[PDB]
RNA sequence: GAUCGGGUGUCCGCACUAAGUUCGGCAUCAAUAUGGUGACCUCCCGGGAGCGGGGGACCACCAGGUUGCCUAAGGAGGGGUGAACCGGCCCAGGUCGGAA
């Protein structure tokens, strides 16, 4: 009976630090400190002193409502980094491969937390939201790659989805999904435009 | 490209064909902000909050030449079709911008729109 | 405005959380096309020796084009030692082949 807002504390977030100018490189420090403080006070180390173990959060562990927080970040990490890599790759051609490399595993957080949003133990409010985001990292993902046909998808998918939730809500709560889905129109004409 | 206007430095838009893809609201207003106080001279930056703008000066003439695309990337073709435009507007229309009276600007009538149209058909087969 | 109500910090050897400073330890991927360097192996053609010319199999490394069934990550980043003679290059003298 938790529910989550990862919209909103995306937003909030990243207005606060840094990217309401567009610096990412901050946002990615911003986001390593705080996924560094969540684990800290939650006490889940990956791994000890000589030693490292990659742990999963599994569905009996998310009843403090924070650990998703630990993938939020981690995606939020992975996007910011590839953002400014996206930015950064105009002099220099090679960082496309580590944009893509690092954009491939984003999407991987982001359907790994939409998997672990399919408890009964959270509300359903958090699962239509996981899913959109997933659709729009992967959006984003194949629309980099220059694969149009399943961006166009995704993009439509993510679209449907904010759309039902901003009519489900009132109009002062459904203008955060309205510059959401304005944001993604431009992405979507241009997908749609490619091919010609 | 989706947004392109020809004004001149007396505040007087001479061609555009925005059409319904755009509306120029404010969308040039920020670049003469910009401009005239911060005097940017940064090969064609400052995207004021939506959509890249870049923009191009005649001090033979007093022109502007502003194209806007989407913040998405885009090639380097929209230099060299500015450039081009210019060049056209330039050996062209050469009769109405010599003259320094805006009345003679006024009177004529510039049919520039096959012409552009034909240009940017050319960039976009370049592009593909 | 006479009593009167009490709600909130200056005080804490107090506990937690959000945002930042500072100091240590560990580790920092690979396939593929092309050219190059260094060892090792193998085909040859010529010659009285030192030897000259051409072709291949395999390993290590650098510049670098498209990549991934790659991870908590793995840049085509920079510097130094390079040792006892064991990375080679140009190699003094000396040394061996040859009249040169």
């Amino acid at each position: 009976s938790l529910s989550l807002e990862i919209l909103q504390i995306i937003k909030e977030s990243q207005q606060q630090h840094g990217l309401r100018h567009g610096d990412f490189q901050r946002y990615r420090g911003y986001c390593s400190r705080r996924q560094r403080r969540l684990r800290k006070t939650l006490n889940f180390k990956m791994g000890n002193r000589h030693k490292f173990t990659g742990k999963k959060v599994t569905e009996e562990l998310l009843t403090d409502n924070r650990y998703l927080l630990l993938v939020l970040m981690d995606a939020e990490r992975a996007w910011s980094y590839a953002m400014q890599l996206k930015q950064e790759a105009n002099t220099e051609p090679r960082k496309r491969f580590h944009l893509l490399s690092r954009l491939r595993k984003a999407v991987k957080h982001a359907e790994e937390l939409e998997r672990l949003c399919e408890s009964n133990r959270v509300d359903a409010k958090t699962k239509l939201e996981a899913q959109a985001y997933t659709a729009y990292l992967s959006g984003m993902l194949r629309f980099e790659h220059q694969e149009w046909k399943a961006a166009i998808e995704a993009f439509n998918k993510c679209k449907t989805i904010y759309e039902k939730l901003a009519s489900a809500f009132t109009e002062e709560q459904a203008v955060l999904y309205n510059q959401r889905v304005e944001e993604i129109s431009p992405n979507i004409r241009y997908c749609a435009y490619n091919i010609g | 490209l989706d947004f392109f206007t020809i004004f001149s430095k007396g505040g007087l838009v001479l061609w555009c064909f925005q059409g319904v893809s755009d509306s120029c609201t404010g969308p040039v207003n920020a670049l003469i902000r910009s401009v005239l106080l911060q005097e940017r001279g940064g090969n064609n930056s400052f995207t004021h909050e939506a959509l890249t703008l870049k923009y191009k000066l005649d001090n033979q003439f007093e022109l502007v030449f502003v194209v806007g695309f989407q913040k998405i990337l885009t090639l380097t073709y929209v230099d060299k079709l500015i450039d081009d435009v210019h060049r056209l507007f330039r050996d062209k229309y050469r009769t109405e911008i010599q003259q320094q009276s805006a009345l003679s600007l006024l009177n004529g009538t510039f049919d520039f729109q096959n012409d552009f149209l034909r240009l940017l058909r050319e960039a976009e087969e370049s592009s593909k």
